RNA sequence: UUGGCACCUCGAUGUCGGCUCAUCGCAUCCUGGGGCUGUAGUCGGUCCCAAGGGUUGGGCUGUUCGCCCAUUAAAGCGGUACGCGAGCUGGGUUCAGAACGUCGUGAGACAGUUCGGUCCCUAUCCGUCGUGGGCGUAGGAAAUUUGAGAGGAGCUGUCCUUAGUACGAGAGGACCGGGAUGGACAUACCUCUGGUGUACCAGUUGUCGUGCCAACGGCAUAGCUGGGUAGCUAUGUGUGGACGGGAUAAGUGCUGAAAGCAUCUAAGCAUGAAGCCCCCCUCAAGAUGAGAUUUCCCAACUUCGGUUAUAAGAUCCCUCAAAGAUGAUGAGGUUAAUAGGUUCGAGGUGGAAGCAUGGUGACAUGUGGAGCUGACGAAUACUAAUCGAUCGAAGACUUAAU
C-alpha cells in the first residue's frame, strides 16, 4: 500500500537508493499503489557515481511491499520492505541488476526484464 | 436556545397527552386472595407458585 | 454478560463478594441483574466443588473470598470448605440448576427490582 | 425464472476447479411449498406464494408465533401443507409451471445459475452521520470542536429551512437489500443447501430470497 | 463443532494427506505454479510462524529469508495448489504465533530444534 | 466586479480565508449527439443541442487569487446573507502591551510593518432525520400484496482485436464493430487478509495479603508484555451503474405543395443524444381516492333501535436477541430448548496443578496437544419463563341487478 510521501528502497543498481513517492499513477483520486504499479517519485538518496541522481524525478515499478498481495487461490505473499525499480518509458529498468526477491505479479505487469534480472521470483 | 414564545395551556396539555403511569401488572394471589405483581412473590402471604418464600 | 454499572475490576470484586455471601447464607436479597449474573458464578463454583479434586479446589479459591463460617457446634470452616463439603454433597445428583431467583418487586429508595436468589 | 426461500447459515469457502478460493454463503432452503397461486383473473397479477420452514400446528393457548393461528392454518391447509414460518410471493416465475401444494426443492437451481438474493440487512440501531452516511470527520486537533457532527444542514435566509433528504443521525440497517448477479456455486440436495458465491444481506438465521437474476 | 451444514458441505474439500506440524517447524511446501499451460513445482522452505482458523478455512504462514529480505507465504491449508508438504525440522517454541521473528535477523532468529 | 443611492436593520442583521455539509443555474471543463472547417488520417478550430453523472493530490502564502510540482477524461464558471461561526476553526483584519520606518513640538498617528493577545447559549416553534401511540379506512381478526406517488442510481481510463487495415509521398494512423481489465464512487458482508476484542489463555516486575513452602488474590493505565473467540469492523471479501424500449433536442433526411421549379414542412412518413419517460434498486393505500387476494371467528339477552361479555385474535406480565435509546420488531413462556446451568464440541491459548525424574542451583524433562476458556455449534427441563388478568365481532342507509 504505497501512497504519496511513502519512501521506498530501490532494488537495483541505477544509482538511486531511496525514493519518495510523488504520485500514484493510473486514475484520478487513486490513493495507493501495490506491487506491479508505477509511481512518480523523487530520489532522496543516491550512491555517488550512479546514473540516477539525488533530486531526480523518475518513474518506478513497485516490486516488494510490506502489505503484500493476495492471489486468486487465496494465498498471500508479504515482504519485510517496500522496494521499487526505476524504469524507462518501455518498462525496462534504468539499471542493469536487480536485488532481492520480486513478486510474480510483475510478469502479468509485463516487467519481463526486471523479472529475468531478479535473483528470485516468488 | 430559548423559547421564542411561551407555551399555551392547550399546547402544554396536548404534549402531556402521553405523560402518565399505568396500573401495575397485578393479579389475585391464588393463596391469600390479595393482589400481587405477576411473577413476583406475594408479599401478603409470602407465597409463590403454591409455596412459601 | 452485564456490566452492572461498574468497571471491570469493581464488577469482578462484587461478583466474588455476592458468590461468597450466597455460599454462606444460602439465600440473599439483591437486585435482579446482580442475581442474574451471580447465579452463573455460584453454579460454576458448585461445579468445581462437585469435581472435588485439588485443582478444582484451587480454581475455586481464585474466586471465593476468605470468610470464616461459625457452625452451630462452635466449629468454624471457610466458605471454600463449606463449598467442597456440604454444598457439593447436597448437589451430587443434580446436574446444574443449583440456584433459583424469586422476584419480590421494586424497592422504595430507587425502584430497583428486589429479588431473592437462593441455593437448590 | 426460478425462486426459493432459505435461511442464511453462514459463510465458508470452497476451492474451484483451478484452485481459486471461492467465498460462499450457505443457504438452507428446506420445506418450500407452493401455498397459493395468484392470477390476473383473481388477483390482477401472476405470482406463486411460497411458504418456507414448517412451524407447529395450532393449539388452544398458543403464546408465541411458533404455533400457527387459525387463519394461517386454514390458508395452509387449503394448499394441503403444514403451516409455514415465512411466506413470500414470486412474480418472476411462470405460474403455469407450478401446482398449489407442490414442493420447491433446492434442485430447481443448478450450479452456474446467476441469481439475485434479497434479504433484510443487519440492524445497527441509532447511528451518526459518519457511520450511517459515511461523512468526513472534522479535525481531531488544531482547536477543533467538530469531530463527528453532520455539518451544515442548510444555508441562510435563502432558504430558511432544511431540505428533505438531508442526511442526519438515525436508525441504520434493517432494510430490504437485493444483491444482483451472484452465482450458485453448488446445490446439495441431501442437506437442502445452496452454496451461493459471495455474501448476502442479513444476519445468520435470517430469511433470504433467491431468484433468477432479472438482468441478463 | 462448527455449524453442521457448513461442515457437511465443506467436508469434501478437506485433504487427508497433510503431515502434522506446529508453529516453529520448518516446512518445504511444494507449490504448483501453473503459469500458462506449463506446470512446475516451486519449493518454499521456511519456518511455520502461524496457523489459524478451522475446517476448510484453515490457513498457515511460512517465513523465509530471501536475498536478505524476509518473505512470508500464507496458504489455505487445504488448497489444491499445494502438491505436498515436507516437515524438514521440528522447532522448539513457546507460543502459537511467532511474530517476534519478523523483527529478528541472523543468529537472533534461529529456532531451536527438538 | 469597482462603484452610485442611503430604502430595512446601530434597545447588534458576526466580518476574510479554511473545515463539514451541500443545493441550484447554464453562459458546458469531460463524457454523449450534431453542422461548418483553410476537416486527407491522427489531431484540432468554431458554432449548435445537452445540467445525467463526473470534475485530483501536493510546494508557497492567513490568504481568496496566483505561480509552481505531479497527475487527470476533465481538473468548468456562477448563485444560494461574496451559502453554511445557536455546525467547527480563528491564520488575516479594526481593543488594551511592545517595537521599527514615517509623520507630529507633543499627547499620539499610519488601508505601513512586526511579536503577543478570552469565539457564550440545556432547542420553545417551524424545518429536517429517525421512531412510537390514537382514530380513520361501515363487523372483528392473521398473512400475502397492487402501485397512485416518492427517493436512489446515472461517471469514466487503458489495453487487445478489427488493423498496421482505410487515409497518407512519408511520418504516422482511424471510424464502425467485438473483447479484457482498471480508477473513483455506492452497497452488502466477515470466508479470507488485518484491526479491536476491559468476565479468553500465557509470560513477567514491585509491593501487600491468603500463617509458611508450593499455588493463588488485590493494587500499580486492563501494571506491563505476547497472542486472541464472538461481535463490531476496512485497508479485506462479493456485487452494482448491464442489456434494452418509447418519445424527443440539435441535426439528418423521404414524400410534398403554397410558389408548374425548388424546398426536411404546411398536411404526411422516417431517423436522431450520457439528456426525457421507462427498464434496474428502495419506500409506498392517512393513495381520507384509505385499493386487492387467501384464510379465521359468527350467540345469547333484549326498553327488540340496542346491549353483552366472549370468539378468531392480540396483549399485560415473564425468559430472551438475529432487534433495540425507549417504544417498536423478532425468538420463546411447561402441550416449553427462550435464557441460565450442566454435558459434549468449534475456535483461542500453548503444555495447569500434583507427583516423579535429572541437576548444587536457576531450571529441564515425563505423566499429557496437558490445563483453562465470553459471546459460536449441538444436546439436556436441573433453575426460571408460575398462577392469572385485560382488550377484542354480531356487521348503517339508498338505488340497481340478481
Ligand atoms: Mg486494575
Ligand atoms: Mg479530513
Ligand atoms: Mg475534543
Ligand atoms: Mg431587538
Ligand atoms: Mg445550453
Ligand atoms: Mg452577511
Ligand atoms: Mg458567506
Ligand atoms: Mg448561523
Ligand atoms: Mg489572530
Ligand atoms: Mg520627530
Ligand atoms: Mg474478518
Ligand atoms: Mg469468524
Ligand atoms: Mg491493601
Ligand atoms: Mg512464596
Ligand atoms: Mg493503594
Ligand atoms: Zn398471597
Amino acid at each position: 500500500m504505497i501512497q504519496q510521501e511513502t519512501r521506498l528502497k530501490v532494488a537495483d543498481n541505477s544509482g538511486a537508493r531511496e525514493v519518495l513517492t510523488i504520485k500514484v499513477l493510473g486514475g484520478s483520486g487513486r490513493k495507493t499503489a501495490n506491487i506491479g504499479d508505477v509511481i512518480v517519485c523523487t530520489v532522496k538518496n543516491a550512491t555517488p557515481g550512479g546514473v540516477v541522481k539525488k533530486g531526480d524525478v523518475v518513474k518506478a515499478v513497485i516490486v516488494r511491499t510490506k502489505s503484500g498481495v493476495r492471489r486468486n487461490d487465496g494465498s498471500y505473499i508479504k515482504f519485510d520492505e517496500n522496494a521499487c525499480v526505476i524504469i524507462r518509458d518501455d518498462k525496462g529498468p534504468r539499471g542493469t541488476r536487480i536485488f532481492g526477491p520480486v513478486a510474480r505479479e510483475l510478469r502479468e505487469g509485463n516487467f519481463m526484464k526486471i523479472v529475468s534480472l531478479a535473483p528470485e521470483v516468488l | 436556545a430559548v423559547p421564542k414564545r411561551r407555551t399555551s395551556k392547550t399546547r402544554k396539555n396536548k404534549r402531556r397527552t402521553h405523560f402518565k403511569i399505568s396500573v401495575p401488572g397485578m393479579t389475585e394471589c391464588p393463596n391469600c386472595g390479595e393482589y400481587k405483581l405477576s411473577h413476583r412473590v406475594c408479599k401478603n402471604c409470602g407465597s409463590y407458585n403454591g409455596e412459601e418464600v | 454478560y452485564r456490566k452492572l454499572g461498574r468497571t471491570s475490576d469493581q464488577r469482578k470484586a462484587m461478583l466474588r463478594d455476592l458468590a461468597t455471601s450466597l455460599i454462606i447464607s444460602e439465600r440473599i436479597e439483591t437486585t435482579e441483574a446482580r442475581a442474574k449474573e451471580v447465579r452463573s458464578v455460584v453454579e460454576k463454583l458448585i461445579t468445581l466443588g462437585k469435581k472435588g479434586d485439588l485443582a478444582s479446589r484451587r480454581n475455586a479459591a481464585k474466586t471465593l473470598r476468605n470468610v470464616e463460617i461459625l457452625n452451630e457446634d462452635e466449629t468454624t470452616q471457610t466458605a471454600l470448605q463449606k463449598l467442597f463439603g456440604e454444598i457439593a454433597e447436597r448437589y451430587t445428583e443434580r446436574q446444574g440448576g443449583y440456584t433459583r431467583i424469586l422476584k419480590q418487586g421494586p424497592r422504595r429508595g430507587d425502584g430497583a427490582e428486589s429479588v431473592i436468589i437462593e441455593l437448590v | 425464472t426460478k425462486g426459493i426461500l432459505g435461511r442464511k447459515i453462514g459463510m465458508t469457502q470452497v476451492f474451484g476447479e483451478n484452485g481459486e478460493l471461492i467465498p460462499v454463503t450457505v443457504v438452507e432452503a428446506k420445506e418450500n411449498v407452493v401455498l397459493q397461486k395468484k392470477t390476473v383473473e383473481v388477483d390482477g397479477y401472476n405470482a406463486i406464494q411460497v411458504g418456507f420452514e414448517d412451524k407447529k400446528a395450532y393449539k388452544k393457548d398458543a403464546k408465541s408465533n411458533k404455533y400457527a393461528n387459525k387463519p394461517a392454518e386454514g390458508h395452509a391447509k387449503k394448499a394441503d401443507a403444514a403451516p409455514k414460518r415465512f411466506i413470500r410471493e414470486f412474480r418472476n416465475v411462470d405460474v403455469d409451471a407450478y401446482e398449489v401444494g407442490q414442493e420447491v426443492s433446492v434442485d430447481t437451481f443448478v450450479a452456474g445459475d446467476v441469481i439475485d438474493v434479497t434479504g433484510v440487512s443487519k440492524g445497527k440501531g441509532f447511528q451518526g452521520a459518519i457511520k450511517r452516511h459515511g461523512q468526513s470527520r472534522g479535525p481531531m486537533s488544531h482547536g477543533s470542536h467538530f469531530h463527528r457532527a453532520p455539518g451544515s444542514v442548510g444555508m441562510a435566509s435563502d432558504a430558511s429551512r432544511v431540505f428533505k433528504g438531508q442526511k442526519m443521525p438515525g436508525r441504520m440497517g434493517g432494510n430490504t437489500v437485493t444483491v444482483q448477479n451472484l452465482e450458485v456455486v453448488q446445490v446439495d440436495t441431501e442437506n437442502k443447501v445452496i452454496l451461493v458465491k459471495g455474501n448476502v444481506p442479513g444476519p445468520k438465521k435470517g430469511l433470504v430470497e433467491i431468484r433468477t437474476s432479472i438482468k441478463k | 463443532t462448527n455449524h453442521k451444514l457448513i461442515e457437511a458441505v465443506t467436508k469434501s474439500q478437506l485433504r487427508t494427506d497433510l503431515p502434522s506440524f506446529r508453529p516453529g517447524d520448518t516446512l518445504r511446501v511444494h507449490v504448483r505454479i501453473i503459469e500458462g499451460t506449463r506446470e512446475r513445482i516451486q519449493v518454499f522452505e521456511g519456518v511455520v510462524i502461524k496457523r489459524r482458523g478451522g475446517g476448510v478455512s484453515e490457513t498457515f504462514t511460512v517465513r523465509k529469508i530471501s536475498s536478505g529480505v524476509g518473505v512470508e507465504r500464507t496458504f489455505p491449508l487445504h488448497t489444491p495448489k499445494i502438491e505436498k508438504i515436507e516437515v524438514k525440522r521440528r522447532g522448539k517454541v513457546r507460543r502459537a504465533k511467532l511474530y517476534y521473528l519478523r523483527s529478528l535477523r541472523g543468529k537472533a532468529a534461529r529456532i531451536q530444534e527438538i
